[PDB]
């Protein structure tokens, strides 16, 4: 509780997201039935620009 | 997105009744779950099987 109130100190005027953007990441890390083809995808190209 | 829900409050229910249970404490090869609550006994089933 002490460092949620300090967390709420610290993010008094700061940027926050909008609901739409946290329903859809909320929604995509509780999602179970997220395909492989992403994992694979994100496995091969592994963060190379080209 | 409404069987999705359905499931997802089955295992809140589920992580709630591991919430408020304390770990390491087995007697006799039942875990501490199972000793404290019903939901998590595997002795008890289900009404239908």
């Amino acid at each position: 509780s002490f460092r949620d109130c300090r967390g709420t100190q610290l993010g008094l005027g700061r940027h926050t997201m909008t609901p739409a953007t946290i329903k859809a990441v909320k929604d995509t890390f509780e999602d179970r039935a997220y395909p492989t083809i992403f994992y694979m995808l994100e496995a091969v190209i592994h963060g190379n620009e080209r | 997105n409404i069987y999705r829900d359905l499931l997802q409050h089955v295992r809140a229910l589920r992580q709630t009744i591991t919430d408020f249970t304390i770990q390491g404490e087995g007697h006799n090869g039942e875990t501490s779950e199972a000793l404290n609550n019903i939901l998590t006994d595997d002795t008890f089933i289900a009404p239908i099987l």
